[PDB]
């Protein structure tokens, strides 16, 4: 048993704006303009994800201090091809497919390079709204190595992209622990806020100024006697319910205790006389 | 079925008044501030459950121990013309 | 200073005239106010207002775009209208 | 009956165990306790704090629904508060 | 200080609403609750709240994953839920 | 007459990343990776693991202070004929079997360096939860002969391991026996856990915060008489049974007393006047 | 089969009164700290074995020695009721 | 039999020897020690502290069961308590 | 500080029902406790507990194999169970 849903809105700006920076990391790297397509973020498990991963295929570990916690990422051997023979200037219209053999120094060495751009555009790209430092850890062939989630049913966040150079075409992922995210899961659901200057919280101040001017219906007990609905049925008008000694009235507005006060008799009238604000402080 | 139900404990509430009060006037409150409630005294307090409107009574002190005393049961159409205000 | 929920408001627009004119007008029959398409939406807590703001739709759920708090210059205007 | 149309509070739990305050005091903010109640055991359906009923959760159009599966059975009621 | 063992109470949703609409439905019936898929649950001791945290199953038993102490700020919002 | 039950949690991560670990460092051994296939932690009494042992293979002694007693390690001619072998390059397409015939001096060393990789592997796996020294006593022949255990039927727990390079194969064990980690038996059920920070106290202080909110239920008692059921039969409603001075009141929760008090008159009502808690320490 | 049992010893309990408390409670208590229970003054006190329900009665000094006297059996019914709350 | 339904603790034991202070100051607390009754015999069962009857455990459904073999029997209670 | 020799006592389980359970059940029937295979045993002095220790067989002879003195801590419990 195992079950999450959310519904998320910042960090889908966030990969874009990452794109449209590796789109022209990999432009001026490769003198040809790339281009990315943004897949529709996914949430799954782990173990569906590895499911759904194409094997063989690269993953790269990559931790983001100060959450605990590792990152990975995944790039197709087409995109490696495409990459390092665009490095050479081949055209690609004559491409192989490698299945099992893994990569070789060189190609590894070509990897490091396109994980390092990555890195960078990621990390300027986060660091653009919340400055969470990624780190590099370790590169992993097959995915059950990379064993990051302590089950494979943990549900992760996956974030798919179609990266292509002209004819050329290609896919990788980028794939997160949903425990990574779990501190900043109310972040990542909020839409990205501009402003923030001085003017900002002020402009909060402001609300403030608007709030002093409210509406606030208050609350007034006496007797909270627990009873039997047999009782009930069985009271009649007229009948008398003992009540212990009410040293102290609460007073709460939609339930939130606010205060404390003593009832009295003023101008004929049924008055509190209030003895302090409750502060849970 | 009914008399699954009869053995059941539940909980009761009453209050006292209702008055319009921002927080402009709460926060100038302070210790020993006296609030009046819309309840005229002497007038009989609303007796609810769970927030749900039940009946009616007043308090009567009775062997030097307060003692709270319905007087009706709210019909369905009083407690619509109650509702509608 | 304390903190306590608290119910909110908003309203689309306000028009003048009898109910009669409406109450003739069967369900199913579509009626215009002073609300345009395209200016902002105010803002009321309890009933008291705050703040000027448009609202949108995401994920099929309304969302406001509130702007800026309202001063009392044009709140009394609008207390006006 | 003229007082049928009154909502109630209901409560559903999953098990319990005698836990000295001590255990707690090692026990961290992310630590796993267990319980007495074996898996797959209906949950028992309570409400107000008294025993009602039991039934077992179920993932049924998205949402967890409870299948109610035994009555109040006093007899029966008798025997648990006999613990 | 002195240590005791203590009851302890983990509640699964709450709803509103007169028992016959649930009387009515015979056993075999689901019901669902405010209850869903994936949020926390709460831990009360002798009725008394604690903390917030999932619970899982392991070795065919439950297991709470409790992530933090309940604050009186959601205290008190889950009080007048 | 010997029977032990238990169910463990840790350990298991334990084993699974200390054989992360050891697959590492067998690939930077032998410039080839292999693959690890940790088995399910085997608990039986001494002989059944000496019967199920394939002999001939060889037994290696690793002392675990400060516990008393001596840790045990086991590894398959098969495994020391392919590490050798790939040691030289060889592809191992035609493979040997030797049996009774004793390790050479060579074959001895290496088994010497896959012994001293396991030990810094595993000192360094369970280092990362508890601090436990492992040293290496003695190897072993034959079973009989490491007679670690005090009885034959004494249970020990065994955690068995598939290792593979490639085509080649193998299996080896690493057997504990249950006397060494009684003191930890609680600790090893426990699943690992993380923080332990200083918010991590004040995070129990927090729970304490939350516990001060409680409800108990008091017992008082004034005699605890022992009768007969003979006598509680004959005993009729209006009887009377003499009990003693009672000089003080003993108040329990649920069977823990916490005070003793006095009994007294007060506003006509049954209290108790205190005297004072009860401290065990 | 019954005869066999009679000739046993058993212990045998009795009770004064419950009040709810918390530990906020308990350690603000100090030294000669008065403290009531819901049993009424002069209110027969409950009769149990091994926390079981048996009976019910009251301390008479006779002889200018403790006794306590009981009154009921307490019947199943009765004992459901009592269960019951 | 108007108190039938009341539960009672039993008690089991293995055997007897009469040992003085001395000998445990010297046991450790790892130390063994034997008992009066030969491996085999019944174990003795009693309940409330009060001498019953005898029985042997065994391993049955995974879990101890004792086997009752004998009955109260007053004269050989009378014998035993005369020793 | 003088020395005497004593009564101890060793308890192999304790559980809670009427006899009559066990009464209807004849010579030759088995029924099982809270003891099962693997605990360790107390021991008691004159019915006092001291110390918690398994009981193993030497030369067709019981020997108790005991661990350590009973703390009050868990000396608490055991009486409360």
């Amino acid at each position: 048993r195992r079950v999450v849903r959310e519904r998320l809105q910042a960090l889908e700006i966030i990969n874009e704006r990452f794109a449209r920076q590796f789109r022209m990391g990999l432009f001026n790297l490769l003198r040809r303009s790339p281009d990315i397509t943004v897949g529709a973020i996914r949430i799954q498990p782990y173990h569906e994800f590895a499911r759904n991963l194409p094997v063989p295929t690269n993953l790269n570990l990559i931790h983001l201090k100060p959450l605990r916690g590792t990152g990975l990422v995944v790039f197709s051997p087409s995109l490696v091809f495409i990459a390092v023979d665009n490095l050479f200037g081949g055209d690609g219209r004559f491409p192989t497919k490698v299945e099992g053999r893994e990569f070789t120094h060189t190609e590894q060495r070509v990897i490091n390079r396109m994980l390092k751009l990555a890195l960078e555009g990621y990390s300027d790209a986060w660091k653009a709204i919340n400055p969470l430092e990624v780190e590099y850890v370790r590169s992993e062939m097959q995915v059950k190595f990379t064993n990051i989630t302590t089950s494979p049913n943990d549900i992760v966040v996956n974030t798919p992209f179609h990266v292509e150079i002209g004819n050329l075409t290609g896919e990788f992922n980028i794939c997160l622990p949903f425990s990574m995210i779990e501190p900043l899961r109310e972040l990542l659901v909020n839409p990205p806020l501009e402003n923030s200057r001085h003017e900002d919280q002020n402009w909060r101040d402001n609300l403030v100024r608007q709030v002093q001017h409210s509406e606030l219906e208050l609350v007034a007990n006496f007797a909270d006697i627990p009873l039997r609905l047999s009782q009930i049925l069985k009271l009649k008008p007229g009948d008398v319910l003992p009540i212990e000694k009410p040293d102290r009235i609460i007073a709460h507005v939609d339930g939130v205790p606010v205060l404390t006060s003593q009832y009295g008799t003023v101008n004929g009238q049924y008055a509190l006389r209030v003895e302090h604000l409750i502060n849970p402080i | 079925d009914i008399d699954l139900i009869m053995d059941i404990p539940v909980k009761l509430t009453v209050e006292l008044g209702r008055t319009r009060m921002t927080i402009k006037e709460l926060l100038r409150l302070t210790q020993g501030s006296v609030v009046a409630l819309d309840g005229l005294a002497g007038e009989p307090l609303d007796i609810l459950i769970n927030g749900y409107l039940i009946a009616q009574g007043e308090v009567v002190v009775v062997a030097d121990k307060y003692g709270v005393r319905i007087t009706d049961i709210i019909t369905p159409s009083e407690r619509m013309r109650r509702l509608s205000r």
